[PDB]
């Protein structure tokens, strides 16, 4: 197709919660060989975000369902047959992602406030794999998701501001993955503070425009500090 | 309660 | 599989909200040619609605997108090819819904409930084909969804007390085909308040079991007509 | 505000 029609169509997705469509254009797109906008960038992440979530909670429901189960119920098997498909799909997703990652976007961008977004993608979707990984696999796959946070960090406070929606964005993230993955409250909520506070200090310097768009995230950041510490 | 991500699905 | 398991399967895909693995399930346990019990009528009544709920929502905000582009656009005919193909999934599934209602269901039904209940979802699943038909076609969808629904009804007022959740459901779907589909407001408000002034009448005798599911649908028909009438 | 049927899609 053409690009700026699959992003018509994609956007026309995105309205009617068409995230499979959505997906499947933004990949086109992606497969097209060039560099994202900040638009397709975020279409991207959003079709992704939405295709992977439907997973996640169907995941969550039926492992939550299955160890409540009584060890020698004869129908245990079948909600265990059930929760491997949906990990079939979840890693099916999270594979097509990161492998996206890894061929186009963040070989060719060109900026640093791409670097870091695509970076942060790679551990959101690892972090997503290691949620439902068992032995080895998961210490790879955490292994992995730290390695490209732990990057984006780094270029993210090496390039980027305190106040950027994408920092404060890869902040949250990244403080999550400590907290649920690694299961480091302390460093979690020291990551999150961290980012708060070298955001507070420099909101005197945005429109009411970023303002918004920074006060928005760090107030997810500020809502995950008071659920952990309680 | 959960931990907030973004981006967050609709 | 066997109808224990594919109903078991059947309520971990609704927990899991994957209603298209549900819909699969509750169409194989329907095409095994054996009668539906209440359960089992509402565990396919509930995928499906879901299977096709996200095609009408689709359905309706592309539509609404198509109509507010300008005709001399280029983007229109991605719009309307995008909107056909939605239209094409919604017609698919309603076919599908309306060939098991007419092939199984239906026909083999040997209590009027089930015949009420049935009917009423061929009311429902033609009044959706309606809401994307035009023309003649639209005329005739019409009327097919209005005689099951009027056979249903009259099957109903014949074998059911007024307080009967399958009762209920019907007077609350078949009013809204009388507001949305034939434009007539007020027989669409007499027939809800109908419907709901004699389950008033005989709540008091109502069993326990029914409470909640007579009075939501209760409920559901009352703010209906609150809406309706302001 | 939509008019309400059921059952309702979740
Ligand atoms: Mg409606």
């Amino acid at each position: 197709m053409e690009k700026t029609e699959l992003i018509q169509k994609a956007k026309l997705a995105e309205q009617a919660e068409r995230y499979d469509d959505m997906a499947t254009c933004m990949k086109a797109v992606t497969e097209q060989g060039a560099e994202l906008s900040n638009e397709e960038r975020n279409l991207l992440s959003v079709a992704y975000k939405n295709v992977v979530g439907g997973r996640r909670s169907a995941w969550r429901v039926i492992s939550s369902i299955e160890q409540k189960t009584d060890t020698s119920d004869k129908k245990l098997q079948l909600i265990k047959d059930y929760r491997e498909k949906v990990e079939s799909e979840l890693r099916s997703i999270c594979t097509t992602v990161l492998e996206l990652l890894d061929k186009y976007l963040i070989a060719n961008a060109t900026n640093p406030e791409s670097k870091v977004f695509y970076l942060k993608m790679k551990g959101d979707y690892f972090r997503y794999l290691a949620e439902v990984a068992c032995g080895d696999d998961r210490k790879q796959t955490i292994d992995n998701s730290q390695g490209a946070y732990q990057e984006a960090f780094d270029i993210s406070k090496k390039e980027m501001q305190p106040t950027h929606p994408i920092r404060l964005g890869l902040a949250l993230n990244f403080s999550v993955f400590y907290y649920e993955i690694l299961n480091n409250p302390e460093l979690a909520c020291t990551l999150a503070k961290t980012a708060f506070d070298e955001a507070i200090a420099e909101l005197d310097t945005l429109n009411e425009d970023s303002y918004k768009d920074s006060t928005l995230i760090m107030q997810l950041l500020r809502d995950n500090l008071t659920l952990w510490t309680s | 309660t959960e931990n907030k991500t973004l981006p967050r699905s609709s």
